[PDB]
């Protein structure tokens, strides 16, 4: 049965062609002493460990360390032979070509998979939502990403890319929730802000009139129970967090907010084509998971883009997992069988073949 | 490429083919049921037309059922681009959504489109991140 692993700059989504959900969910972390753990174990011992991301924006920069993230994907996670299981790798858009060289070179040469097939994240999550069509806004723990396709292949040139994500978002939270008095420094104390993000945090419809309603009343303030039994307080932090999507400003980041880069992306493409992109705005990625995105983007793109034109945006309730379920629809077809790539043929033409 | 049997049969001759997906399979439907669609499923409709210049035409549209799972529609969306790249992406692919399907895919049927109840069942086995 063919493997389906997605590897994201925080979280490894892996699992088994032909399941609706990844198996395992771990952090896309290598820990090593002073001969190395991973994940959940890295971060449990985070004492006697240098912790390293090998996956950074989207791109693969420590291969010893992403050796490990696979072998323990492998091993520990799917409790599976290498050598028995045809692959699905998914890989950022416009990853460099040296990197699916390697990427090809591992698999074959230190894991022995028969076959293999690297996949673009941002293709596969528009197929996980029915179309062949429409631009995708992948935004994840590393990275966020813009990306137009057309019949299935991402048009090149409109690409956008943009440093902020889910990590930052975090990095933010903890800070303005520091100046609200409280306090989170440690590794520790960062675990809580993120569960605070997740569960609190949600895009205004209007930025101004949320911080208007927020200074005023208090109709939006929730509570967050501490786990010592404390109870903090949060108001106008839950909006002002993913605010930094619209506006990157917030971080300090003279960047164009997301519908700034939707835009602009779909700009770049040809005017013919135009129409179905604005119709066909997908979100994937566990940072488009706040609640009210969608209309928020709904709003601010009709703002930029001429009245006439009909915006839709789809907002998949799974979508933190989506580009996992597009590729494992993908692995999963009777055509797949030609696609991949197998050992035998690599051992010929080499890494030139991915 | 493809050794897809299906592969080979589509766009060969001017007319009408129809496929539904399967359990991660096109498999093609009895030329007689055509126009009749089981609004649980999803499929694919290849239109080859004849264009004196010896410019053979071909529009693709996959149609998507109300109650049609993930992994057929997704299907249905990658054998399209699939099938298009197999007859070298001269197809244009359609988007087609039950109840709103485009004016072009609704010629396609002579005597009316007509919905029916039902339908094969997903290929999706069910399973929950972290269990
Ligand atoms: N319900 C939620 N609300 C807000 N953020 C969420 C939610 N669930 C997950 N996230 C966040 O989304 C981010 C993760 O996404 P994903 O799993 O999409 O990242 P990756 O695949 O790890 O990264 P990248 O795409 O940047 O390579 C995390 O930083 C996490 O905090
Ligand atoms: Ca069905």
């Amino acid at each position: 049965t063919a493997l389906v692993c997605d590897n994201g700059s925080g979280l490894v989504k892996a699992g088994f062609a032909g399941d609706d959900a990844p198996r395992a969910v771990f952090p896309s972390i290598v820990g090593r002493p002073r001969d190395s753990y991973v994940g959940d174990e890295a971060q449990s011992k985070r004492g006697i460990l240098t912790l390293k991301y090998p996956i950074e924006h989207g791109i693969i920069t420590n291969w010893d360390d992403m050796e490990k993230i696979w072998h323990h994907t492998f091993y520990n996670e799917l409790r599976v032979a290498p050598e028995e299981h045809p692959t699905l790798l998914t890989e950022a858009p416009l990853n460099p070509k040296a990197n699916r060289e390697k990427m090809t070179q591992i698999m074959f040469e230190t894991f022995n998979v028969p076959a293999m097939y690297v996949a673009i994240q941002a293709v596969l999550s528009l197929y996980a939502s029915g179309r062949t069509t429409g631009i995708v806004l992948d935004s994840g723990d590393g990275v966020t990403h813009n990306v137009p396709i057309y019949e299935g292949y991402a048009l090149p040139h409109a690409i956008m890319r943009l440093d902020l994500a889910g990590r930052d978002l975090t990095d933010y939270l903890m800070k303005i929730l520091t100046e609200r008095g409280y306090s989170f420094v440690t590794t520790a104390e960062r675990e809580i802000v993120r569960d605070i993000k997740e569960k609190l945090c949600y895009v205004a419809l209007d930025f101004e009139n949320e911080m208007a309603t927020a200074a005023s009343s208090s109709s939006l303030e929730k509570s967050y129970e501490l786990p010592d039994g404390q109870v903090i307080t949060i108001g106008n932090e839950r909006f002002r967090c993913p605010e930094t999507l619209f506006q990157p400003s917030f971080i300090g980041m003279e960047s164009a907010g997301i519908h700034e880069t939707t835009y602009n992306s779909i700009m770049k493409c040809d005017i013919d084509i135009r129409k179905d992109l604005y119709a066909n705005n997908v979100m994937s990625g566990g940072t488009t998971m706040y609640p009210g995105i969608a209309d928020r983007m709904q709003k601010e793109i009709t703002a930029l883009a001429p009245s006439t034109m009909k915006i839709k945006i789809i907002a998949p309730p799974e979508r933190k997992y989506s580009v996992w379920i597009g590729g494992s629809i993908l692995a999963s077809l009777s055509t797949f069988q030609q696609m991949w790539i197998t050992k035998q043929e690599y051992d010929e033409a080499g890494p030139s073949i991915v | 490429v493809v050794e897809h049997p299906e592969f080979l049969k589509a766009g060969k001759e001017p007319g009408l083919q129809i496929w539904r997906v399967e359990k991660f399979d096109l498999v093609p439907v009895p030329t007689n049921l055509y126009g009749d669609f089981f609004t649980g499923d999803a499929y694919v409709i290849l239109k080859t037309v004849q264009l004196r210049n010896g410019n053979l035409q071909y529009d693709l549209h996959y149609w998507l059922g109300n109650e049609c799972s993930q992994d057929e529609s997704g299907a249905a969306a990658i054998f399209t681009v699939q099938l298009d790249d197999y007859l070298n992406g001269r197809a244009v692919q359609h988007r087609e959504v039950q109840g709103f399907e485009s004016a072009t895919f609704l010629g396609y049927f002579k005597s009316g489109l007509k919905y029916k109840k039902g339908g094969v069942a997903s290929g999706f086995k069910h399973v929950v991140p972290n269990e």
